[PDB]
């Protein structure tokens, strides 16, 4: 339904990393979070539809790409320790209140 | 909007009787949400309730959607073995925003 790639990284500060999500059900809505102990889930970036990005909640360091309606990417320009968690990115289900169908999800360490 | 979960982890033998609390608060009817996440995954859809006094259900659990106390608490009778993952309160603005905002997560561990 929704797939996330790479399932595992780790990174050297300041290395470049970009997350990719590909959906298959088209939705116009596609979302970026972070999930740490003590804060669940945090939005970075969502994206209302193709060709179009909104900043999240916390966006800083972060930046996304939405070239086309099944994927959304994430990207740490240069990645800081505290970026260190773990990404899950998914598609917005419009006919059930907006329910969500998440990716495994991204586990990045940045050393 | 804002979502609370009381709990941070939760301890319980099986068969126990499970509470987990979500207070909230939001701008609006928004539409409240129950997310399990079992170990190596991501989050998924539990169930889901749009109007107050409505109530949510799956696999055992559910909760009910209560306005006034702005609380959305997940219950389940009887917790099995299966059930020991993270679950998150979320609270949907598909009628706003279209942002979903989640809480801090509950670990659940059952012990047998």
């Amino acid at each position: 339904a929704v797939t996330q790639s790479p399932r595992n990284k780790v990174a050297v500060t300041g290395e470049k990393v970009t997350l990719s999500c590909n959906q298959t059900n088209n939705h116009n809505n596609m979302y970026w979070y972070r999930q740490d102990t003590g804060h669940g889930l945090r939005l970075i970036y969502y994206s209302y539809g193709a060709g179009s990005t909104e900043k999240g909640d916390i966006p800083d360091g972060y930046k996304a790409s939405r070239p086309s309606q099944e994927n959304f990417s994430l990207t740490l320009e240069s990645a800081t320790p505290s970026q260190t968690s773990v990404y899950f990115c998914a598609s917005g289900d419009a006919s059930g209140a907006e329910t969500l169908y998440f990716g495994p999800g991204t586990r990045l360490t940045v050393l | 909007d804002s979502v609370t979960q009381t709990g941070g982890q939760v301890a319980l033998s099986e068969e126990d009787f499970l509470t987990i609390h979500c207070n909230y608060s939001a701008s609006g009817y928004p539409a409240l949400f129950w997310y399990v996440q079992y170990p190596g995954e991501g989050p998924q859809f539990l169930f889901r309730a749009s109007r107050d006094k409505e109530k949510g259900s799956s696999r055992g659990f559910e909760a009910t959607y209560n306005k006034e106390a702005t609380s959305f608490h997940l219950q389940k009778a009887s917790v099995q073995e299966s059930d020991s993952a993270v679950y998150y309160c979320a609270l949907s603005e598909n009628y706003g925003n279209e942002k979903i905002t989640f809480g801090a997560g509950t670990k659940l561990t059952i012990k047998p």
